[PDB]
RNA sequence: GGUGAAAUUCUUGGAUUUAUUGAAGACUAACUACUGCGAAAGCAUUUGCCAAGGACGUUUUCAUUAAUCAAGAACGAAAGUUAGGGGAUCGAAGAUGAUCAGAUACCGUCGUAGUCUUAACCAUAAACUAUGCCGACUAGGGAUCGGGUGGUGUUUUUUUAAUGACCCACUCGGCACCUUACGAGAAAUCAAAGUCUUUGGGUUCUGGGGGGAGUAUGGUCGCAAGGCUGAAACUUAAAGGAAUUG
């Protein structure tokens, strides 16, 4: 599931929360691979996307908002978009 | 006293059943307290078709079957010559006639 | 039995009559406690801890290997949780159960069976303040219990 | 050869119903009903006046072309009783010695996965 | 029971069978008989134009009919007319069915009823409603009474069973659909890819329903209609 | 007599008992 | 002056380098920085303007047109909506109901945005003072309030005058009745208390 | 401590305009004042600025709503029958 | 059309019926049974997500954490209440047609509140197994559900493996049924309603002739309907649990 994937990976691996952080990731090469809130603004999702593929990296497309991605990582705030550096335990690279 | 154990139908462990209606009469009869009788009959008859028989195309057709599922009440069943009434020694025999 | 419930399924392990054991065994409890503090070390509790040196290796109780208990073995390191195996994941129903229910208002059957929960978290907190294992004045709320799990 | 038809057959209690109708059913030939053929508002469903109605139909199908029949019996289905009438039936033996060819009899009675609710109230139909 | 209505007019005879023409009906290409019969209009005069009064109308036909022989007894058809031409209307496939009879007598008690039905649509913008029946029966020396599935290989064979009809409907649009479904040959894939499950007696699989059409589709008929 | 409609007739009853009561107050 | 929200619809001008505004009546889930559609191929999605013909059965539609080209006609007030009943392909008209229950057949090329006029269930609050529906009619018109009609002088009203306030003589009032014998209730079938149904 | 025990935000009308008259206005009221979700940017930040326009605090939106809720049931159930009338027009 | 028979009623401006398409709201047939789950009330079209749960298996873990419970609470069918939405079916009031000596009833035709839902109250039911809960022992038999165990057993795959589905024996837990009474009971009956003048496993609640009367009164909860709690004065040998014969 992808919940449980997130969840073996939220704690294991090294990861970027948000924008900002993510967009460096995105720029460095660090990022392997990036996770969409739905309600993102599309505008803000068009910019996302167009780095990964300008930097060959793959992107997901969470279904729900900022709200439970950011429970969905366990945290107790709203997280729009995630970088993962590296999966560390789970599979979620090479699956999907 | 109690007539019987089961005493008005099967619900054991239930509590509820979800019921249904009467064919006759509408009822809100309970479904395992009903009295269901299953109709099983040649679409025209067993006799009437030699009639019917010679002015087919198809010789021999099917002979098709109706089916039907009859819900009758305890006050319906009883007053048409079905289940009505047994001994107290009889009300026992769980077996069909 | 079965306090919270009505069944009465009586399905448990059988432990075999012979207190030493298995007659076929390897290298005695010098690495057995050995093993058993690795695992305790990566955050498996002793049930967990159990299990895998059961069926992994051959181990029919760490209780006749060793002279001691596998909680006791780790108590003995200073590997013992802040709170009992058995209560922490009385508590971390509940907050599994508590957060359903800040979705589902309709679901009073979420609502009968947390009243429950809690219930055998409150019977097993009272209890283990008298063992003073945990201390007093120590009370299960919902506004910590999800700090409390992680 | 033989020019189809489909009978419909509906002829329910307190009332019998023959009429035959094109290939597409849209196109209607030859109706008459139990209570055109008797005076009583009683024996509308009476077997003679099912077979009444099917001789009349019969008398008129062969003048309009149609020489075979489909056979289509119906109850009034739905909540209600779901079997077929008195006379949904002896209408079968007038258009059937009448002349008329037979073929794929089936009955067509409308029957729901449990609609709505039947009427005469929980209690029933008292009498 | 004739003098029984008090009025007959409110607001206040000639015969119409010297009025009707009878057409023609032909059934589509992959169907060893396109005679169905004959339907009647009345005459097209100059402001009814009686060619759009019969353009659709459905009819009903048993498959053993188009057919021949009487295995494909049940297996009711509907054809719908699509294109009319000197009293020779033609008609294409409007659905299938089965008989009330047969669908009944499928059903019996002690043993699991299963449905499955999809929706999915076709290459030709058919959009069909593809539904399925099946019932586990009691196996060849079978001691027990009931042969239930367990009711959670049922969801098995729900999922099996409609992922096949997905499958197979896109890319067979509507001659090689209606000529798959001729030989049950879709019933044979079900029952090898179940019979790891249980039996599943009586896979007939269920009526056939069209949802939507594409546009009034005029442009090669030819292997339609020959 | 049936003790649906003898409970019934006590309630009309009680009904009747607080209207002329609370007049007095 | 009404209670429903407006819209500020902004279009490009077909015809110049001009940016043409439009001030339509808001569907209730019209969001300020969405996109309309205006056309006949446009798609089924609330905010768009689509005529009556090129809709499917069972459509929510708002802000009605009943003769095209009216730019707007029935369906204007808050929580209301118009639902198409069946289309008469040829001699092209559209089977619909209007708000007050009514079936009204119009041109097929009629328009009208998908979906109902924002601000319902205004009415179910009670403004619970006279002063509240001081401010109700302050803007909209002076209607308010009313003195009754058999509070009155025979001179200053039919129902005027006597020593008992009453009507005296029935307040069912005929349609060939002139001005200055209308006061009352105009051409009613019948009075009273509404039982049964609407039996339309 | 608590205040009142009933009136709740109808204190404001003192003994005035009946029981049942002050309590249809206070449902509408807690409905109309109260802060509702952001669809948009996901915060508690919708607020009534007048009959049916709710503009949320945060992201600067606003969106055509009810008298007294930002989404009416009787809207909603409009909302999905288009959905799926228009799901089958492009079927 | 309706019915025992009719009539109110709709109908040549087309009723019913046939055909074609569409909309609405509710239900979830047949499968569906002495079968499943749930504390009970209750729960059946399909798929997804969320959390939960009994049983089972266990050479895992803790270690008496347990049984039952004043006060205090969660849930609690249907009807009912308040505010909306919905309002397709059926439909307490009512209008009619009957029936009748009467009929404001049963039956026929319509028909509003409700039936449906969201939000909040209501706390009742022959809410019945008219059997409180926990634990122990005491007779036989088959069937079934979930899990398991064993068996060169049968079938399908790749004749052939594993699986899955069946068969046989056994077992743990469960919904039940069949026979008999050494046992109980007042009998009806009961494997529990047995192990009670040979009278004691633990524990909760309720009753003391029938009525007056679930009334009066005082509190208390509720928007209300009413719920909870709850007497007395006074009256008087008079209805069944159960069986028997007529
Ligand atoms: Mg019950
Ligand atoms: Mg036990
Ligand atoms: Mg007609
Ligand atoms: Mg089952
Ligand atoms: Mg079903
Ligand atoms: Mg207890
Ligand atoms: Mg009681
Ligand atoms: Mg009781
Ligand atoms: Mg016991
Ligand atoms: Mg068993
Ligand atoms: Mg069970
Ligand atoms: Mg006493
Ligand atoms: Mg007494
Ligand atoms: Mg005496
Ligand atoms: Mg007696
Ligand atoms: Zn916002």
């Amino acid at each position: 599931s992808i919940n449980q994937k997130l969840a073996l990976v939220i704690k294991s691996g090294k990861y970027t929360l948000g924008y900002k952080s993510t967009v460096k990731s995105l720029r460095q090469g660090k990022s392997k691979l990036i996770i969409i809130a739905a309600n993102t603004p599309v505008l803000r999702k068009s910019e996302l996307e167009y780095y990964a593929m300008l930097s060959k990296t793959k992107v997901y497309y969470f279904q729900g908002g900022n709200n439970e991605l950011g429970t969905a990582v366990g945290k107790l705030f709203r997280v729009g978009v995630v970088s993962i550096l590296e999966a560390g335990d789970s599979d979620i690279l090479t699956t999907l | 006293p109690k007539k019987r154990a089961s005493n008005g139908r099967n619900k054991k462990g239930r509590g509820h059943v979800k019921p249904v209606r009467c064919v006759n009469c509408s009822k809100s009869i309970p479904k395992d307290k009903a009295i269901k009788r299953m109709a099983i009959r040649n679409i025209v008859e067993a006799a009437a078709v030699r009639d019917l028989s010679e002015a087919s195309v198809y010789p021999e057709y099917a002979l098709p079957k109706t089916y039907n599922k009859l819900h009758y009440c305890v006050s319906c069943a009883i007053h048409a010559r079905i289940v009505r009434v047994r001994s107290r020694e009889d009300r026992k025999n769980r077996a069909p006639p | 039995g079965r306090m919270h419930s009505a069944g009465k399924g009586i399905s448990s392990s059988a432990i075999p009559y012979s207190r030493n054991a298995p007659a076929w065994f390897k290298l005695s409890s010098e690495s057995v406690i050995e093993q058993i503090v690795k695992y305790a070390r990566k955050g498996l509790t002793p049930s967990q801890i159990g299990v895998l040196l059961r069926d992994a290796h051959g181990v029919t109780q760490a209780r006749v290997i060793t002279g001691n208990k596998i909680m006791r073995i780790l108590k003995s390191n200073g590997l013992a949780p802040e709170i009992p195996e058995d209560l922490y994941y009385l508590i971390k129903k509940a907050v599994s159960v508590r957060k359903h229910l800040e979705r589902n208002r309709k679901d009073k059957d979420a609502k009968f069976r947390l009243i429950l929960i809690e219930s055998r978290i409150h019977r097993l907190a009272r209890y283990y303040r008298t063992v003073a294992v945990l201390p007093p004045n120590w009370k299960y709320e919902s506004a910590t219990a999800s700090a409390l799990v992680n | 050869s033989q020019v189809f038809g489909v009978a419909r057959i509906y002829a329910s209690f307190n009332d019998t119903f023959v009429h035959v109708t094109d290939l597409s059913g849209k196109e209607t030939i030859a109706r008459v009903t139990g209570g055109m053929k008797v005076k009583a508002d009683r024996d509308e469903s009476s077997p003679y006046a099912a077979m009444l109605a099917a001789q009349d139909v019969a008398a008129k199908c062969k003048e309009v072309g149609i020489t075979a029949v489909h056979v289509k019996i119906r109850a009034t289905g739905g909540t209600r009783t779901k079997t077929p009438g008195p006379g949904g039936q002896a209408a079968l033996r007038a258009l059937a010695r009448s002349g008329l060819r037979i073929g794929r009899i089936e009955d067509v009675t409308p029957v729901p996965s449990d609609s709505t609710r039947k009427k005469g109230g929980r209690r029933g139909r008292r009498l | 029971a004739v003098g029984k209505n008090k009025r007959l007019s409110k607001g206040k005879v000639v015969d119409p069978f010297t009025r009707k023409e009878w057409f023609d009906i032909k059934a589509p290409s992959t169907f060893e008989n396109r005679n169905v019969g004959k339907t009647l209009v009345n005459k097209s005069t100059g402001l009814k134009s009686a060619s759009d009064a019969l353009k659709g109308r459905v009819v009903e036909v048993c498959l053993a009919d188009l057919q021949g022989s009487e295995d494909h007894s049940f297996r009711k058809i509907k054809l719908r007319v699509d294109e009319v031409q000197g009293k020779n209307l033609l008609t294409n496939f409007h659905g299938m069915d089965f008989t009330t009879d047969k669908l009944r007598s499928m059903v019996r008690k002690w043993q699991t009823l299963i449905e499955a039905n999809v929706t999915v649509k076709t290459s030709d913008d058919y959009v069909l409603r593809i539904f399925a029946i099946a019932f586990t029966r009691k196996q060849a020396n079978q001691v027990k009474r009931h042969s239930y599935a367990q009711s959670s290989h049922i969801r098995a064979i729900r999922k099996v069973i409609s992922e096949i009809l997905t499958k197979e409907v896109q890319g067979s649009t509507l001659a090689q659909l209606t000529s798959k479904l001729i030989p049950e040959v879709i019933n044979k894939e079900i029952e090898n890819a179940t019979k790891d499950i249980f039996p599943l007696q009586n896979i007939h699989v269920r009526k056939v329903k069209l949802l939507k059409q594409p546009k009034f589709d005029v442009g090669a008929l030819m292997a339609l209609h020959g | 007599m049936r003790a649906k409609w003898r409970k019934k007739r006590t309630r009309r009853l009680k009904r009747k008992r607080r209207k002329v009561r609370a007049r007095s107050k | 002056g009404r209670g429903a929200p407006l819209a500020k619809v902004v279009f490009r001008d077909p015809y110049k380098y001009r940016l043409r505004e439009e001030i339509f009546i808001a569907n209730e889930g019209v969001h300020t920085g969405q996109f309309i559609y205006a056309g006949k191929k446009a798609s089924l999605n609330v905010g768009n303007v689509l005529p009556l013909g090129s809709v499917p059965e069972g459509t929510i539609v708002s802000n009605v047109e009943e003769k095209p080209g009216d730019r707007g006609a029935l369906a204007r007030a808050s929580g209301n909506y118009v639902i198409i009943i069946g289309h008469n392909p040829d001699e092209n008209k559209t089977r619909v109901r209007l708000p007050s229950g009514a079936k009204k057949v119009i041109s097929s090329d009629a328009r009208g945005v998908i979906g109902v006029i924002a601000g319902g269930g205004r009415v179910d609050k009670p403004l619970l003072k006279a002063g509240r529906a001081f401010h109700k009619y302050r803007l909209k018109r002076n209607s308010w309030p009313k003195t009754r009609g058999v509070a009155m002088n025979p001179v200053d009203h039919p129902h005027g005058g006597g020593n008992h306030q009453h009507i005296g003589k029935a307040s069912t009032i005929s349609r060939g009745a002139v001005s200055g014998q209308k006061a009352g209730l105009i051409a009613a079938r019948r009075t009273g208390l509404l039982r049964g149904s609407q039996k339309t | 401590a608590k205040r009142t025990k009933k009136v709740g935000i109808t204190g404001k009308y003192g003994v005035r305009y009946g029981s049942s008259l002050r309590r249809q206005v206070k449902k509408l009221e807690i409905q109309q004042h109260a802060r509702y979700d952001c669809s948009f940017c996901g915060k508690k930040t919708v607020k009534r600025g007048a009959a049916g326009i709710w503009t949320c605090s945060c992201c600067k939106k606003t969106v055509a709503g009810g008298a007294y809720t930002v989404s009416t049931a009787a809207a909603a159930t409009v909302r999905s029958t288009i959905r799926r009338l228009r799901e089958m027009v492009e079927a």
